[PDB]
RNA sequence: GCCCGGAUAGCUCAGGGUAGAGCAGGGGAUUGAAAAUCCCCGUGUCCUUGGUUCGAUUCCGAGUCCGGGCACCA
RNA sequence: UGGGAGAGGGUGGUGGAAUUCCCGGAGUAGCGGUGAAAUGCGCAGAUACCGGGAGGAACGCCGAUGGCGAAGGCAGCCAC
RNA sequence: GGGCCUGACUGCGAGGCCUGCAAGCCGAGCAGGGGCGAAAGCCGGGCCUAGUGAACCGGUGGUCCCGUGUGGAAGGGCCAU
RNA sequence: UGGUGUUGGCUCUUGGUCGCGCCUGCGUAGGAUAGGUGGGAGCCUGUGAACCCCCGCCUCCGGGUGGGGGGGAGGCGCCGGUGAAAUACCACCCUGGCGCGGCUGGGGGCCUAACCCUCGGAUGGGGGGACAGCGCUUGGCGGGCAGUUUGACUGGGGCGGU
RNA sequence: CGUAGGGUUAGGCGGGACCUAAGGUGAAGCCGAAAGGCGUAGCCGAAGGGCAGCCGGUUAAUAUUCCGGCCCUUCCCGCAG
RNA sequence: GUAGGGAAACCGAGUCCGAACAGGGCGCAGCGGCCGCAAAGUCCGCGGCCGUGGACCCGAAACCGGGCGAGCUAGCCCUGGCCAGGGUGAAGCUGGGGUGAGACCCAGUGGAGGCCCGAACCGGUGGGGGAUGCAAACCCCUCGGAUGAGCUGGGGCUAGGAGUGAAAAGCUAACCGAGCCCGGAGAUAGCUGGUUCUCCCCGAAAUGACUUUAGGGUCAGCCUCAGGCG
RNA sequence: UGGUUCGUGGAGCCAUGGGGGAAUCUGGGCGGACCACCGCCUAAGGCUAAGUACUCCGGGUGACCGAUAGCGCACCAGUAC
RNA sequence: AGCCGGUAGCGGGCGUGGAUCCCUGGAUGUCCGAAUGGGGGAACCCGGCCGGCGGGAACGCCGGUCACCGCGCGCGCGGGGGGAACCUGGGGAACUGAAACAUCUCAGUACCCAGAGGAGAGGAAAGAGAAAUCGACUCCCUGAGUAGCGGCGAGCGA
């Protein structure tokens, strides 16, 4: 008897997988414990309706990240800081970089989504990895000048 | 055993025919009937307990139509069955037949 | 009729490369006897036929005879 | 009055050896029994071996030419 | 008693015996293909009279007659047992 | 009482058939452990040989064999001796093995959730448990019950005889 | 016996507006081709439980029933505690 | 009806069996002068007999279905009631005796018991009577039980292959080896009985064969009628 | 297993208590086992007058009865008993 | 033009201003009965609720209402029971016949039950069956005692 697993299970199959079980197992264990559902045609395409709705909401977000990847690797964030020859007096933090990004180029950015542990204390040119969604890591070239 | 609530199957009267002798198709003189008498054939009735709208419902149904019960449980999801008596839940469920 | 099998020394029980063993029998040993026991000795187309093989208890086929087993009977 | 030895008796407990049966395991062509045999038991797996269990009866060594009791009779060990 | 043989035939059968029916019995002669005999001829078991069982149901060999729209087939019929 | 339905989960050990893998096969004659046949003068070996340690092994007790640690130009065939039958390699197979995979069927242990019982408390707890019960089907026992049969002749009927 | 007329008077007697027994019926529920069979509660069900009237007189015919005498029960409303 | 023969295919005044042009089976067919009558055949009426129906009428013992009965009787359930009077004198208890203590013995008290005698009540042993009875089980005398496995009132439950039964196949509404009523139903009866006006002619049989047949049948024999023959 | 003329028969068809269990016209059922060919028809939802049966009731009519007949009842009968 | 039933009589009345009587509709319609407020040994008994009557609170009477089940979104609508035969469906004998008897017959009859209605069933092809055909069902004649079925018996029978 074909059923739709509603959870991963012991040597049975992954969630959403359609598996064949003895009818007794389905009627008196899986179904009354919400662990699965009989693969009737009605809620059988309701499965592919979801495999469609999620796959549309995933590929969407892997697209709305490229709409920042190509829009960030085609600029530079130049940040002025009062600094003596090399060393910044204050610093530039993630929040600073974000605040400066929305300042000049309007781009809004999650500073916690930016890979920078210690605040920058040196002048120079920096390339900092941004992660707005994995497998789309952005290389932001930033320029702390004086 | 009475009546399938789903299919309507009820006991039927059948004969029990006792035969002797070698069938003609095996080279015998033929079969002879040493007795016919009435008997009954019963549906393979079983209980099916399901839980619908937080109530327990029991069906007396022939094994053949056990699948038809859960099919009603599916079709009952689009119904507003809360607060109804278990007896009234059954009536509604059977209405979808 | 059909299936399953047998047949091997007088009796019986075993068995591709042997014709076996026990029991009955013969003599000897033994006792007081009846024996038990001990040694040796015998007693076969292995049912018949045809073929397989270098060879036939074997393997196959065909009869025969007797076992089994099963069903039917106007 | 103070002591002693003792299977003297009765009641309630309790210990180990052995037999038999039962279950598990391992194993195979005989076991048993006698003057010799036979009946009996064993390939439906006995005998012999190991482990587990149940149950009843009798108390090995000490133990003796011993002890105690009126006699009959009294023997594992413990308390009364 | 012996020699050769298979008529212990096939396809029929005039006419009778007997007889409630059904059965039972005798049978010349014609054809086919034979046996014995030189031939005339004889031979359709046995000197004779007991040694037997209607029909139904089924088996087997043959026939190729029927074959449920059609060709086949299943299953029947017919002859023999 | 078998099969099957209601009837499910996890294990363990099995048997039967199917396909493939590697073998096992030693009466006597003789190198030795010769399946049956056929092919065929080359198979091999740095794509690790002649020797030492582990064994799966099966041993008929003589041996056959593989993978491992050995190992760093060696092997055994045609040749032949007695064979019904030459030995290498290949190949299809016989009678058996086991290894894997397939369909399977058998048992045994456990689980709980169907089903059953039970719990003043019940969408629960406890016990039994895929057994039992119940459906369909198989064969069997079956005067408890049912329908019947149980001949005629005959110096009456039975008995006897026929 | 035929025709006709008359005659049976209860808050307290007996039963009901009270209780339950076997049993019957039976919301819940269970079962059965149909008819129907079960079934806890509940309801019904008495010669059992419970509950307030004794004596006398009177009629042709009733009387613990009418009358007389002396007693008593429940319900309703009110007053008092 | 006009065509039959063959298991059939099929052929056809033929056909089947067969090798047959053999044999055999079964088939094939008007009066007198084109006109009449008669006739194949068929239709309707009438009569005899036969088949199917209850089939000439009456009669079982029985079988089956659906109901009605435990106001009789049998058992059980619930709730009530009844058993005069007399007799016997268990245990225990008390006291006395007894003994180491006891067992035990004696007396008194006590009032047990499917105990005794006997009415009511419940029975029904023997005899007599009764026998178209007083009575479809009674009467007289006698006799059994009578605190019990006792009797009895009222309220209930169990029934037909079923109940109930201290068991007799007893009882289940005056006959129970399977109740009663209605129905299937006009069951069936090879048996027994019965079968109705008149006259005239003829006139049997009681044997054979076969028969779950023997006092019943089929055929033959023997009777009768119609047509034909002579 | 039942239905049909079909009693297991060569046993199809129609129905279905049990087990297994599809497809949507290039799908499916039938034409008497089965196969091929050739045809017929579209299952697993329902409704549908009329022609047909009967006679409690009304009328019409009898080569129907005429009080033991005709209904059990001509009448105060489903009564008396 | 007579009348107050069968039914005369006593005693009293009515009718051409149309009686009696006949047809239709209406009103009344105790109690029981499917019986339905509850109970019950049918025609009896006992209640709740609203309203009324009496002097009326107790008590009683009068009118209305109050069973259960199903269906529809407390309210509505429907069901219940009866009917001589007839009809359909669910169950379903035996005597008898086979001159015994079991398959078979009687017979899907008798009968029980449920249901329906003036009828009921059936009905618009997943049909027939051999015609290159027909064209729902029902009913009558015929086909036909045919085809077949059958201890190939008795019989049954499209
Ligand atoms: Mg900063
Ligand atoms: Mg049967
Ligand atoms: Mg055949
Ligand atoms: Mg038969
Ligand atoms: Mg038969
Ligand atoms: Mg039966
Ligand atoms: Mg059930
Ligand atoms: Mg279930
Ligand atoms: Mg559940
Ligand atoms: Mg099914
Ligand atoms: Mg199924
Ligand atoms: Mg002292
Ligand atoms: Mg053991
Ligand atoms: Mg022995
Ligand atoms: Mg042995
Ligand atoms: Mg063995
Ligand atoms: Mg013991
Ligand atoms: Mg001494
Ligand atoms: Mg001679
Ligand atoms: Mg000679
Ligand atoms: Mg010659
Ligand atoms: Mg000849
Ligand atoms: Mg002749
Ligand atoms: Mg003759
Ligand atoms: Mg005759
Ligand atoms: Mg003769
Ligand atoms: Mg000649
Ligand atoms: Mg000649
Ligand atoms: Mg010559
Ligand atoms: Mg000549
Ligand atoms: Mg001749
Ligand atoms: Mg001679
Ligand atoms: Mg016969
Ligand atoms: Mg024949
Ligand atoms: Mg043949
Ligand atoms: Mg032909
Ligand atoms: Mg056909
Ligand atoms: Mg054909
Ligand atoms: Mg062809
Ligand atoms: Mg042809
Ligand atoms: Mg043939
Ligand atoms: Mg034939
Ligand atoms: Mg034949
Ligand atoms: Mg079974
Ligand atoms: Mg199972
Ligand atoms: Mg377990
Ligand atoms: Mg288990
Ligand atoms: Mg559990
Ligand atoms: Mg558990
Ligand atoms: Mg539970
Ligand atoms: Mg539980
Ligand atoms: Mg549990
Ligand atoms: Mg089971
Ligand atoms: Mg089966
Ligand atoms: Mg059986
Ligand atoms: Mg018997
Ligand atoms: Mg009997
Ligand atoms: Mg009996
Ligand atoms: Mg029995
Ligand atoms: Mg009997
Ligand atoms: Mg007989
Ligand atoms: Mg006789
Ligand atoms: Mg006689
Ligand atoms: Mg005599
Ligand atoms: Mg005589
Ligand atoms: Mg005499
Ligand atoms: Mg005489
Ligand atoms: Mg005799
Ligand atoms: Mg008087
Ligand atoms: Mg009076
Ligand atoms: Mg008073
Ligand atoms: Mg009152
Ligand atoms: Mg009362
Ligand atoms: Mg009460
Ligand atoms: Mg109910
Ligand atoms: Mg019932
Ligand atoms: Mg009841
Ligand atoms: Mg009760
Ligand atoms: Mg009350
Ligand atoms: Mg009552
Ligand atoms: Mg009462
Ligand atoms: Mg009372
Ligand atoms: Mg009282
Ligand atoms: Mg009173
Ligand atoms: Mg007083
Ligand atoms: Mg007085
Ligand atoms: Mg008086
Ligand atoms: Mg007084
Ligand atoms: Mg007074
Ligand atoms: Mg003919
Ligand atoms: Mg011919
Ligand atoms: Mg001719
Ligand atoms: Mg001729
Ligand atoms: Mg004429
Ligand atoms: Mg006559
Ligand atoms: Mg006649
Ligand atoms: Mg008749
Ligand atoms: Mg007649
Ligand atoms: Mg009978
Ligand atoms: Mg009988
Ligand atoms: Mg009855
Ligand atoms: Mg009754
Ligand atoms: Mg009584
Ligand atoms: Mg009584
Ligand atoms: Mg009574
Ligand atoms: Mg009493
Ligand atoms: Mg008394
Ligand atoms: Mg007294
Ligand atoms: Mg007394
Ligand atoms: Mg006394
Ligand atoms: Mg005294
Ligand atoms: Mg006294
Ligand atoms: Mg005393
Ligand atoms: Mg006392
Ligand atoms: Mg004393
Ligand atoms: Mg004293
Ligand atoms: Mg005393
Ligand atoms: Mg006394
Ligand atoms: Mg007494
Ligand atoms: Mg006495
Ligand atoms: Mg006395
Ligand atoms: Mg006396
Ligand atoms: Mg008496
Ligand atoms: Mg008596
Ligand atoms: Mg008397
Ligand atoms: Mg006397
Ligand atoms: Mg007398
Ligand atoms: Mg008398
Ligand atoms: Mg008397
Ligand atoms: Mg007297
Ligand atoms: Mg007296
Ligand atoms: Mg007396
Ligand atoms: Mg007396
Ligand atoms: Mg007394
Ligand atoms: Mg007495
Ligand atoms: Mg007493
Ligand atoms: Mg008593
Ligand atoms: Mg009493
Ligand atoms: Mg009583
Ligand atoms: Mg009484
Ligand atoms: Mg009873
Ligand atoms: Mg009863
Ligand atoms: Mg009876
Ligand atoms: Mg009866
Ligand atoms: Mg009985
Ligand atoms: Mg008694
Ligand atoms: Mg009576
Ligand atoms: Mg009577
Ligand atoms: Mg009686
Ligand atoms: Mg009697
Ligand atoms: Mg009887
Ligand atoms: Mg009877
Ligand atoms: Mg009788
Ligand atoms: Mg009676
Ligand atoms: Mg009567
Ligand atoms: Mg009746
Ligand atoms: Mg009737
Ligand atoms: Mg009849
Ligand atoms: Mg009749
Ligand atoms: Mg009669
Ligand atoms: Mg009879
Ligand atoms: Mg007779
Ligand atoms: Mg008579
Ligand atoms: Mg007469
Ligand atoms: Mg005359
Ligand atoms: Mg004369
Ligand atoms: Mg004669
Ligand atoms: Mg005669
Ligand atoms: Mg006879
Ligand atoms: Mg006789
Ligand atoms: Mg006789
Ligand atoms: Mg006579
Ligand atoms: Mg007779
Ligand atoms: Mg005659
Ligand atoms: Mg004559
Ligand atoms: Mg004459
Ligand atoms: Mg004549
Ligand atoms: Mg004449
Ligand atoms: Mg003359
Ligand atoms: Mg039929
Ligand atoms: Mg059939
Ligand atoms: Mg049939
Ligand atoms: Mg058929
Ligand atoms: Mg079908
Ligand atoms: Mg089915
Ligand atoms: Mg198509
Ligand atoms: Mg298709
Ligand atoms: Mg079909
Ligand atoms: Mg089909
Ligand atoms: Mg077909
Ligand atoms: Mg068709
Ligand atoms: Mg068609
Ligand atoms: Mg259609
Ligand atoms: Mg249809
Ligand atoms: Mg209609
Ligand atoms: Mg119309
Ligand atoms: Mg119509
Ligand atoms: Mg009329
Ligand atoms: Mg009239
Ligand atoms: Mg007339
Ligand atoms: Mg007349
Ligand atoms: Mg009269
Ligand atoms: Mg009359
Ligand atoms: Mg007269
Ligand atoms: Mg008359
Ligand atoms: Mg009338
Ligand atoms: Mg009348
Ligand atoms: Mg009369
Ligand atoms: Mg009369
Ligand atoms: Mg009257
Ligand atoms: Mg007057
Ligand atoms: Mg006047
Ligand atoms: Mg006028
Ligand atoms: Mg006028
Ligand atoms: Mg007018
Ligand atoms: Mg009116
Ligand atoms: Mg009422
Ligand atoms: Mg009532
Ligand atoms: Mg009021
Ligand atoms: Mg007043
Ligand atoms: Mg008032
Ligand atoms: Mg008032
Ligand atoms: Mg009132
Ligand atoms: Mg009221
Ligand atoms: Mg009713
Ligand atoms: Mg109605
Ligand atoms: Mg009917
Ligand atoms: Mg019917
Ligand atoms: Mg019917
Ligand atoms: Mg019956
Ligand atoms: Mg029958
Ligand atoms: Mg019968
Ligand atoms: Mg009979
Ligand atoms: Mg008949
Ligand atoms: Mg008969
Ligand atoms: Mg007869
Ligand atoms: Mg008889
Ligand atoms: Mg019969
Ligand atoms: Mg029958
Ligand atoms: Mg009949
Ligand atoms: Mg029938
Ligand atoms: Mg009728
Ligand atoms: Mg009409
Ligand atoms: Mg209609
Ligand atoms: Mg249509
Ligand atoms: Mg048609
Ligand atoms: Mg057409
Ligand atoms: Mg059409
Ligand atoms: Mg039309
Ligand atoms: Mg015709
Ligand atoms: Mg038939
Ligand atoms: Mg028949
Ligand atoms: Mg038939
Ligand atoms: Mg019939
Ligand atoms: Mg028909």
């Amino acid at each position: 008897m074909k059923v739709i697993l509603l959870e991963p299970l012991e040597n049975l199959g992954d969630v959403g997988q359609v598996v064949d079980v003895k009818p007794g197992y389905a009627r008196n264990y899986l179904l009354p414990r919400g662990l699965a559902v009989l693969a009737t045609e009605s809620n059988l395409k309701a499965l592919e309706a979801r495999i469609r709705a999620q796959a549309k909401r995933l590929a969407e977000r892997k697209a709305e990240a490229e709409r920042l990847k190509e829009i960030l690797e085609n600029l530079t964030l130049t940040i002025p800081v009062r600094a003596g020859e090399t060393k910044i007096y204050g610093s530039v933090t993630a929040k600073d970089i974000a605040e400066a990004l929305s300042r000049q180029h309007g781009v809004t950015i999650d500073p916690k989504r930016l890979a920078l542990e210690k605040p920058i204390k040196e002048l120079g040119e920096y390339v900092l990895t941004y992660k707005p969604h994995p497998e789309v890591p952005i290389q932001l070239k930033v320029s702390v000048v004086a | 055993s009475k009546v399938c609530e789903i299919s309507g199957k009820r006991p039927i009267v059948a004969n029990s025919i006792q035969r002797r002798g070698k069938a003609k198709r095996e080279g015998g003189v033929g079969k002879k009937t040493t007795g016919i008498s009435k008997r009954r054939q019963y549906p393979n009735l079983q209980k099916v307990r399901v839980r619908v709208a937080g109530q327990e419902i029991t069906f007396r149904v022939a094994a053949s139509h056990i699948p038809k019960v859960y099919e009603l449980v599916e079709r009952a999801k689009g119904l507003k069955l809360e607060g109804l008596s278990p007896k009234e839940i059954k009536k509604e469920l059977l209405k979808l037949l």
